[PDB]
């Protein structure tokens, strides 16, 4: 069917593997280990000393609705706006509480 | 009555990254690159983690703007291998890998990068021999620079290479002379003080928040808002278009936030995104969580049209504000943009011994670069935040770059073949002796 033929035409038209690169040196071949993560690079190097913490007191926002939160729930440690969201928070599925923490990089353990 | 008085909702379709058209190789550019005078032609590549931009230094705009992604697979029924290296990855298998480590400015998958460079030179019409100008992350890692320059010299054999910072090329293109360069990009947000056209990179600071993190955070929020299950497949490419089209910086966040879900006028503050669908005495009207999730209208799960739509609400303004309140809103545990810029102007630069007329020299041009600065009220928010930290009546101006995405490439294109640049070029024969970590230190580059 023409739709499949057209899609295969586009796939062949777009592919780079069908194209020979005269500008590419065939003799050089990379080290297969060359792909390394930042932690590996920094750990092996041991200026990415440009990050900075803050000392000011941070504001408190509701983990559910993002509105300001007067309250921190001592049980689930979610911050919440009002009693309606406290009801929602306590009714959450057993996995969901850790997701609200984790959306702000917090975790319960 | 409280909803029946409202008009039918205005609703916006989802947008996503997609393949648009075939781009044949631009052989006309290759011919011009041979006709132009000796030593006044270079290939200029901006390594955007969101978009690799590449073209001819003698031209006013890049020839390519391409995501740094590859795809490589076999149609096993067909036996032939296929490979793709940009928006030819349909970002229809979407069997994709990316050159950059996600949420960083550093290239890390060099096989992907090498396939992206291969795509670039094919599309520029290489028939091989041409100087290359390539942008870097600030404080780009030596190993990453070594690996890129090894690819440029060993694989592609190019005659010369120079590395400069994208935000500093952007500043030069906007008549930058001295100033505070504030960049927000895909990877990160940086504040760079520039003195007498030279960046004081020892006083640069990085936030580790950017347009990537905003699209990822917006996705975490939408997954939480609809944790009962949104029936459409939420993707980070979709939330990236949501952050562009709908988010804005709040001029007074807590004042605006605390009333944001208030029921009157919520149909104005709310914007509604339609995912695609197919179809054959306390109550909701006084519940906050209905407003949050479904707005002023009643909701029914029977409608396939009214399911499969997300209501943005507080994340319209909550998402950009992570730049200003990172530890509060997203736990980033880093100083906000106004506190970083304030620390530089007020604490660092007046102490620095070689500088004169600090802060006022720098303070007269706080310069905004990179796409993730393009939020509404971003500039006014940064101005009013700094104005409180500076002495009264200090000559603060905040200024946007022209065309704050492409302008970083235009600066490198204009700079590419100046005598200042050609003194910074490294030749292949130097690289073979000095190695790939060595660079000519220059005002637009790393130390
Ligand atoms: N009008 C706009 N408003 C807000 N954000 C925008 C707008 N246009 C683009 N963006 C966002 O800006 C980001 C692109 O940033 P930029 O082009 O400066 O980065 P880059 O050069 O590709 O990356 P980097 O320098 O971090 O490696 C993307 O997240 C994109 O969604
Ligand atoms: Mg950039």
């Amino acid at each position: 069917q023409s739709a499949q033929a057209a899609h295969q035409a586009l796939v062949e038209q777009l592919d780079l593997h069908s194209i020979h690169k005269t500008f590419r040196n065939p003799n050089w071949r990379p080290n297969q280990r060359r792909n390394k993560t930042i932690k590996a690079i920094l750990g092996e190097s041991q200026t990415n000393i440009e990050s900075a913490p803050s000392l000011a007191p941070m504001k408190h926002y509701c983990d559910v609705t993002g509105l300001p939160a007067p309250y921190l729930d001592p049980k689930t440690r979610l911050r919440y706006h009002n009693k309606e969201i406290f009801a929602m928070i306590r009714n959450l599925p057993q996995g969901m509480g850790e997701q609200f923490l984790e959306a702000r990089g917090a975790h319960t353990v | 009555e409280p909803w029946k008085r409202l008009p039918p909702p205005t609703v916006y379709p989802v947008k996503e990254a997609r393949f648009e058209k075939y781009i044949p190789p631009q052989l006309d550019g290759r011919e011009r690159a041979l006709a132009q005078p000796p030593g006044q032609v270079a290939i200029v590549i901006d390594n955007g983690s969101h978009s690799v931009r590449a073209g001819w230094n003698f031209e006013d705009k890049p020839r390519l703007a391409i995501p740094p992604i590859m795809s490589k697979y076999r149609d096993r029924k067909m036996g032939k291998t296929f490979s793709f290296a940009g928006s030819d990855c349909y970002a229809a298998r979407s069997h994709i890998r990316n050159a950059f480590e996600a949420g960083t400015g550093i290239v890390s998958n060099w096989d992907v990068m090498e396939h992206v460079l291969d795509y670039v030179f094919v599309k520029l019409g290489m028939n091989e021999d041409m100087p290359i100008v390539m942008t870097e992350a600030v404080a780009n890692l030596p190993y990453s620079r070594k690996s890129m320059s090894e690819i440029i010299f060993e694989c592609y054999g190019a005659p010369s290479l120079v590395y400069g910072i994208d935000s500093l090329f952007s500043f030069r293109h906007n008549q930058g002379q001295t100033g505070l360069v504030v960049s927000s990009s895909y990877s990160a947000t940086h504040v760079i003080p520039v003195y007498n056209r030279k960046a004081l990179l020892s006083q640069a600071i990085r936030l580790n928040w950017g347009g990537w993190h905003m699209a990822e955070y917006m996705l975490k929020l939408l997954k939480l808002k609809y944790y009962t299950g949104f029936p459409g497949k939420l993707n980070s490419s979709q939330t990236e278009h949501m952050v562009r089209d709908f988010c804005y910086v709040s001029l007074d966040y807590d004042r605006e936030l605390a009333g944001y879900l208030d029921w009157t006028g919520l149909e104005d503050r709310e914007r509604i995104v339609q995912y695609p669908y197919t179809e054959e005495q306390r109550d909701w009207s006084k519940s906050l969580l209905h407003a949050f999730r479904y707005g002023p209208r009643p909701f029914d799960p029977s409608s396939q049209a009214e399911t499969h739509r997300v209501h943005l609400n507080v994340e319209r303004i909550r998402v950009p504000e992570v730049l200003f309140q990172p530890a509060a809103i997203a736990g980033v545990d880093q100083a906000g943009l106004v506190e970083i810029a304030g620390d530089i102007l007020c604490q660092r630069l007046p102490s620095l011994p070689g500088i004169q007329d600090a802060p006022d020299a720098f303070l007269r041009d706080v310069f905004l670069t990179g796409g993730n600065t393009l939020f509404q009220n971003f500039d006014e928010r940064l101005r009013q935040g700094l104005m409180a930290l500076l002495p009264v009546g200090a000559p603060l101006r905040v200024r946007r770059a022209q065309d704050a995405i492409l302008d970083a490439w235009r600066g490198a294109a204009g700079w590419a073949c100046t005598e200042e640049a050609k003194a910074a070029w490294i030749t292949r024969e130097e690289y073979l002796e000095k190695g790939g970590e060595y660079i000519k230190e220059h005002d637009l580059g790393n130390a």
